[PDB]
């Protein structure tokens, strides 16, 4: 997908979530790539679990970033073929 | 072991304005820390922690007290529940000073980022936090303000914590809704803590709130339909806690109201209420008025109108009381569609003199309420101009004509069976 | 007593049971035998019509072919595929060490079924399933044994071979009767250890005769997918590699959750050779420092290895309590052994 | 719930939604209409709560059978269930 | 206060049905008679409260024959004559005379 298709899935899921109204999920759009719908869900709901042990109710901003690196890797630690020849 | 040696620790700083108190808190920040952690619920005292508050109180501003609990809050503070029994000491101080305090305990509020920002919701204490700064927003004439700071606190709703005390809470945006001039807002809080407390016994201070915030929305409204609906519903179920005398006189405003509402279900089951015959006559006096609906012959009810107004002008426990117009706005407009109900159901035609001198009115003001009832699909009458009569028969089909006919013949064949049993049943007084 | 009951019971002959399938008249049903042919059976007066509905599991006769006697639903009871016989051994202070991951688990387990309304006021979803890999070694398989000695609901251990049975279409039969038990008590937690099997890839080379295999795989792609009932069940599954299993199990939807085990670093492996050795004997005067720094690439249970050596070291010198001279023996031996690779697994994550 | 498939779902709603309702567009204009429908795409990206969606906009008959139930442990019974589906 | 209803009048009988005709055993009787005792000196609110238990025990246990009605409707028959509605007055006083 690209930043359009993907900001439509985001901002559906956020309505039955509970966010920060500081909180900016266009950060995270710049910087999706190789993405599909099952890692944009799981994404919300690891931001609302590590809040729980975080003392936190609302998902704030800066545990979007912290979660987004986990599902965004695709195979191992290579991503695909990471950089290199 | 350590914790009761506090005391003694430091002779001289008691005396003393102790500069260095807020080197002595980082110092047993760090070595306590190691001792609990996540692990142990309840290990560390908390009045070592709590300490730093009762040595400066008074001999210091509040502005350096609120920085020492941004640092607590931002480090681990010996513990994760540590700042659940930490905000629990800040709400003594509060009560028990005020003096010139009471201009910068707002700046205090907002300094907090616990009661500002959501957290794990361990509290139960924020919420009464919250509150105090909107009373102080209610004295200073801020009606916006004060209900715009309770409508966020209400979205973050707590596990279980208080109950009965939490339905206050939940209430108390509907009272200060209506006052910022929008009525619309405290209904969508009403379609929720009304469900869950249906079927929960409320108490005395519980059901205060209920007789008042459910009508007076409706107040503006001018709806009497969910008027007499809420209120008697409390009025009738329970309702024990209250003087009987101050009781019997609240069911004399809900018979006031089904006048005023397009008739209803309610009005047969008032008319067999023990209480409301006897007592006040004020009571029988409208419930002899509610038999009069069908009989209603509009003679002799503007003399009364005009005259006896005891629940009509004057409200107590109800209304309280708006205006003479203001009441009698609606109050014409129901006698006459109980009239024309009437002739509907009785006179097949009448010319259009005599319906007038029944109604009390002109030309123009006679089908102006007849032609509204039509549209509604309440009473259907054809309006013969030439002939100046109101034909009130609705047409029926050649099958309605005969249908009925058919439940005539069904039951003259119950008379016939009837009376065929009743031969044997009376032949024992006449075979004596 | 005993002989009079044997003549009472030979009076009475068996009785076949089947499920009702569907409803024709109110006393005239349908009930499919257990042998897979479909019989038109009758009803009695002394059992309630409300139970004869569709999906209720009655008893039918051997001769008449009627319905008898109303029995709750029970799918293929396995005691060894179902009940656990619980017998505490191992516990929460045998596992330290992993205390950094010990809270996902506590996380997705202990937290949504004491207060699932957490979950509901935030918004997120409960984690169905929870991914267990990394190499062996590591206390994988002790975690699932942690939890039984400590909660106590129903719990089910599955292994990954012993459900591949073949007669025709039986391995896909099988899973169904797992989550039969899921439906009927609500806390409850299915078990995977050391499964590389069902979450496997095979399309098509052939297939080479994984018909049943191939429906196996899928149906854990329809219980955790499809409009069944979930959030009450968790999934615990345990693998080695999951470059074998199938990537798209691997994706959210089905396992939620991955949990990271790696192997225990030298702050984690500190407090598990006081673990290995609590119950074992020794001197007075020991040391686990030294055993910290001798240990390379090590886990969890590589430990007991070298406690385990330990001991037969000192049978040979007539000694009860194992001095620390024989301990470090025993810790470089692993290290003298070798051989295990474990730093092959780039899954970490 | 899902955003994102406008695209996708529209073309759904032309061959799915559309014939049920109305069947003689597709004999003015003369198209024939898909009787079957497949959906490509990797696994865990669409499907799963779309025709969820569809079918609960339509609100009529649906019938939802797992590929891997219709082998039966009876030989025979295979054919027989797929025929009553 | 010093008979009420089974204290004195019941240890080894059973209910003869009040204080109906002569033989019996006070039990709605007394709580009647209180109300009536209130239906000429004080007003009709004590009087009425008394008479709900009355007519509902009366409509629920009862026998063939009329007895405990005329207890009841003696009551009754000055309840409804200082009251303004001579209709039921007069149902009343008709099934007393019977």
């Amino acid at each position: 997908r690209d930043r359009r298709e993907r900001r439509l899935i985001f901002g559906t899921i956020a309505s039955k979530m509970s966010l920060a109204p500081e909180a900016d999920l266009d950060s995270l759009i710049i910087r999706n790539d190789s993405l599909s719908g099952a890692v944009i869900a799981a994404i919300m709901q690891e931001a609302g679990l590590r809040a729980v042990r975080k003392n936190r109710y609302v998902i704030l901003q800066s545990d979007l970033e912290e979660a987004y690196a986990t599902q965004v890797k695709t195979d191992n630690t290579v991503d695909k073929f990471d950089f290199y020849k | 072991k350590d914790y009761s040696q506090i005391l003694k620790e430091e002779f001289p700083k008691i005396d003393s304005l102790a500069q260095n108190d807020c080197n002595s808190a980082l110092d047993q920040l760090l070595v306590l820390e190691k001792k609990t952690r996540q692990a142990s619920d309840l290990a560390s005292s908390k009045e070592v922690l709590a300490k730093i508050v009762d040595l400066l109180a008074s001999r210091n501003k509040w502005d350096d007290l609120n920085e020492q609990l941004t640092l607590l809050s931002k480090k681990h503070g010996q513990l994760k529940l540590s700042i659940q029994y930490m905000i629990q000491k800040v709400m003594e101080y509060l009560k028990s000073s005020k003096s010139l305090d009471l201009n910068t305990r707002i700046s205090v509020i907002e300094t907090i980022r616990v009661v500002t920002e959501n957290k794990i919701f361990v509290e139960v204490e924020r919420a009464r936090v919250t509150k105090d700064l909107v009373e102080i927003k209610k004295e200073e004439g801020k009606i916006d303000e004060a209900a715009d700071i309770l409508c966020e606190l209400q979205v973050e709703t707590y596990g279980s914590m208080e109950m009965s005390e939490k339905i206050q809470f939940i209430l108390e945006q509907m009272e200060l809704s209506i006052l910022k001039g929008d009525y619309s807002q405290a209904t969508v809080l009403s379609r929720k803590i009304l469900k869950k407390t249906f079927k929960n016994p409320k108490y005395e201070s519980l059901k205060l709130e209920y007789y008042n915030l459910l009508v007076k929305i409706s107040l503006h409204k001018r709806e009497y339909l969910e008027v007499a609906q809420y209120l008697q519903e409390i009025y009738q179920t329970d309702a024990i806690k209250s003087d009987e005398a101050k009781w019997k006189p609240v069911l004399s405003h809900i018979v006031y109201f089904l006048v005023l509402s397009p008739y209803g279900n309610l009005q047969n089951d008032l008319i067999h209420k023990i209480q409301n015959d006897n007592n006040l006559k004020k009571l029988e006096s409208q419930e002899s008025l509610v038999k009069l609906f069908t009989t209603n012959e509009l003679m002799r009810w503007p003399i009364v109108q005009k005259t006896y107004e005891p629940v009509l002008n004057e409200d107590d426990l109800a209304f309280g009381g708006e205006a003479n117009k203001h009441h009698w706005e609606d109050l014409q407009k129901r006698v006459i569609e109980h009239n024309l109900r009437v002739i509907s159901e009785y006179y097949s035609r009448i010319t259009l003199l005599r319906l007038n001198e029944l109604l009390d009115l002109t030309e123009s003001q006679t089908e102006t309420y007849i032609s509204d009832l039509v549209n509604q699909g309440i009473i259907y009458a054809k309006v013969n101009r030439p002939a100046k009569i109101v034909n009130f028969e609705k047409p029926k089909n050649s099958s309605q004509l005969l249908n009925e006919w058919s439940h005539n013949v069904d039951e003259l064949l119950e008379h016939i069976e009837t009376i065929g049993h009743l031969i044997t049943k009376e032949e024992i007084m006449h075979g004596l | 007593d005993k002989t009079e009951n044997d003549i009472k019971a030979l009076q009475s002959i068996g009785q076949l049971i089947g499920e009702v399938m569907k409803e024709l008249s109110e006393e005239k049903y349908i009930v499919k035998a257990s042998s897979g042919p479909r019989y038109i059976v009758g009803v009695r007066n002394s059992v309630d019509r409300s139970k004869l509905k569709k999906g209720v599991r009655v008893t039918l006769d051997i001769t008449t072919l009627t319905i008898m006697r109303i029995l709750p639903r029970e799918t293929d009871p396995l005691v060894y595929n179902m009940t656990s016989f619980e017998q505490g051994e191992i516990t929460f202070d045998g596992i330290g060490g992993l205390t950094e991951q010990i809270r996902e688990l506590r996380e997705v387990i202990e937290l949504p079924l004491k207060n699932p309304e957490i979950f509901q006021r935030v918004g997120i979803k409960p984690p169905k399933g929870v991914l267990l890999y990394g190499p062996p070694g590591t206390g994988k398989t002790l975690l699932a044994k942690a939890v039984a000695a400590t909660i106590g609901a129903n719990f089910i251990f599955s292994p990954a071979s012993g459900i591949v049975d073949k007669y025709i279409g039986e391995s896909a039969r099988i899973i169904r009767e797992m989550f039969a038990y899921a439906k009927e008590h609500e806390p409850c937690i299915i078990f995977m250890d050391e499964v590389d099997a069902i979450g496997g890839r095979r399309f098509s080379e052939g297939t080479s005769a994984d018909r049943e295999i191939q429906r196996t795989l899928m149906e854990l792609l329809t219980q955790m997918d499809g409009f069944d009932n979930l959030g009450q069940t968790k999934i615990i599954m345990a693998t080695n590699r999951p470059d074998t299993l199938d990537p798209a199990l691997l994706r959210p939807g089905r396992l939620d959750r991955k949990v990271e085990i790696p192997l225990p670093n030298e702050a984690g492996r500190l407090e598990i050779f006081k673990i290995h050795t609590a119950k074992v004997k020794k001197t007075g005067e020991f040391d686990f420092e030294a055993a910290v720094k001798m240990s390379d690439g090590f886990n969890g249970a590589d430990i007991r290895n070298c406690a385990t050596e330990a001991g037969f070291f000192a049978i040979r010198d007539d000694r009860d309590h194992i001095n620390p001279d024989d301990l470090m023996k025993a810790v470089r031996k692993v290290a003298e052994v070798k051989k295990l690779e474990g730093t092959i697994e780039y899954q970490k994550l | 719930d899902v955003g994102g498939l406008d695209m996708q779902k529209q073309e759904i709603r032309e061959a799915v939604e559309l014939p049920l309702v109305q069947a003689d567009l597709y004999e003015q204009i003369g198209i024939d209409p898909p009787r079957g429908v497949l959906l490509y795409g990797p696994p865990g990206t669409g499907k799963t709560m779309l025709v969820k969606a569809v079918a609960n906009s339509t609100k009529a008959a649906f019938i939802r059978v797992n590929g891997s139930e219709f082998v039966h442990k009876y030989l025979g019974e295979g054919p027989r269930m797929v025929r009553d589906v | 206060d010093d008979l009420k209803a089974q204290f004195q009048e019941l240890d080894s009988k059973k209910q003869r049905n009040n204080g109906s005709k002569d033989h019996g055993d006070g039990i709605l009787l007394i709580d009647s008679e209180i109300a009536r005792t209130y239906l000429l000196k004080n007003d009709l609110v004590k009087a009425r409260d008394l008479l709900d238990d009355l007519e509902k025990t009366l409509d629920k246990k009862d026998s063939i024959p009329l007895r405990i009605t005329n207890s009841f409707y003696s009551t009754n028959s000055q309840y409804f004559k200082f009251k303004n509605d001579f209709n039921s007055f007069y149902y009343t006083s008709l099934l007393y005379l019977s």
